[PDB]
Order: structure tokens, then sequence, then C-alpha cells
């Protein structure tokens, strides 16, 4: 609660995975990934 | 790092090579370090604090020195780390959190308070070590630090810097430091 009060409500999206019981690990890191490449090359403000 | 759980050696790794280990340098070449960046970052910015910021570094060394000598970097807790990073940290932290604008020695007390709890305070795991590493805080501040007031990092407010009453509308992204906000100043801007 209080940590995306504070981090949503300062800016940095909370990047956060779809995660289920059998979500795939794979879908999980590619995500992690397109989050490395919004970070990385686009400077996007971010809290993962 | 030294041999614990799954830190070792291989003896072979060394067998014609050489290794030189590295740990803690001395206190005084420590204070030569961090003595020159107080100045560099309170006695070249602010002359409420050139007048002042040498006690700091001593408030800095004789209360790291204290709580390392009663809190053990990497032998009781892996939670703990006790090295350069310990006064590193403090001091980035202490040229991170500047904003609340024209710190006098009271501000510079204040968030220097913050660099070595949040450094040391929550490093630790419950209550008596943490009234030890308070101990040895007040002690070595107001031994050193105690000639014009500046420990309202406690009583003005809560040791904190105030954004979500203060801040700006999109870039929210880097919060603003205005640690002048209130109880329910927070309490009732952040219902909006």
């Amino acid at each position: 609660s209080l940590a995306r009060l504070a981090s949503y409500i300062c800016g940095y999206e909370v990047y956060q995975i779809s995660v289920s019981s059998t979500y795939g690990i794979n879908d999980f890191k590619e995500n992690l990934l397109g989050l490395y490449r919004k970070a990385g090359t686009k400077g996007t403000p971010i809290t993962f | 790092n030294p041999t614990a759980g799954s830190f070792n050696i291989t003896p072979r790794m060394q067998r014609h090579f050489v290794t030189f280990a590295v740990q803690m340098p001395n206190a005084e070449i420590t204070r030569a370090m961090y003595y020159q960046i107080i100045d560099g970052h309170f006695s070249s910015f602010d002359v409420d604090v050139a007048k002042m910021s040498n006690k700091l570094v001593d408030a800095t060394c004789e209360l790291h020195r204290n709580v390392m000598h009663n809190f053990l970097p990497s032998a009781v807790k892996f939670h703990y780390q006790f090295n350069l990073r310990d006064l590193s940290n403090i001091t980035q932290g202490l040229t991170r959190a500047i904003k609340e604008y024209y710190r006098e020695p009271v501000k510079v007390a204040r968030l220097w308070v913050h660099e070595c709890e949040r450094v040391f305070r929550d490093r630790m795991i419950n209550e008596a070590d943490m009234a030890k590493f308070d101990e040895f805080r007040v002690a070595v501040t107001k031994k050193f630090f105690d000639d014009c007031g500046g420990m309202v990092a406690i009583e003005e407010r809560p040791l904190i810097y105030a954004s979500h009453a203060s801040m700006t509308y999109t870039p929210e992204d880097v919060p603003v430091y205005n640690a002048l906000s209130s109880y329910d100043v927070l309490r009732k801007t952040l219902e909006d």
C-alpha cells in the first residue's frame, strides 16, 4: 500500500510483472528485459 | 569476502600466484578522506556549516568506530556491512538530499543523523542494539557537534524530508525535498 503510495505518487512507475502460480518465468524475464530497455535506452522514470 | 559460509578459498588458486589481502584501512587515513570530503560538501557549500563541519567529521569517525566496535560487518549478521561504504553512503546521501533549500547547521546535522541512522539503525535487527547505536551517536555528537543546535532531526519533526505535501506536478519522478510540512498537513493533502 504505502509502497505504491510513495513510489507511484513519486512518479516512478511501479513496474511489476503480471504473475500467477504458473505465469511464464520466460515471459516474466522478457517483460523484465522490456523494463531493462526502457530504463536504459529511454531513461524511463521507473521503480521496479 | 573472507571465508564464511559460501565464502572460502581454493588452495590451488594461489599455487604459484600471489594474493593481496585488502580490508579496513587506518582510521586517520579514513579521516583524511572524510574531513576533506566534509570540507568540499559543507565547508565549501554552507558558511553556517563551514564554521562547524570539522566536529561533524569527528562526530562521524568516532561514532562509526563505536558502532563497529559494538557490531560486526560479516560475523554475526549478513544484514550488516561495515566498511568504507558506511561513511561513503553517509556522505553520498549528505550530497543527495540537499533540497529543503539553504541548509543551516540544524538541517545539515539532521541529514547527517539520517545518513548515520539509515546506514546503521535499520541495518540493525531490534530495540537494544538500536539504542546502543543511538547512545554512540548522541554521545559523539554532543561532544563534538554541540555548539549551534543541530539536532532538529528529531525534535523539529520526524527525521524525514517531505515531498508528498510539497511536490512538482509531473516530475514527482524525483520528488523534491521540502521537509517543512506537518502532521495533518500530510494526512489531509495525501487523501486528495
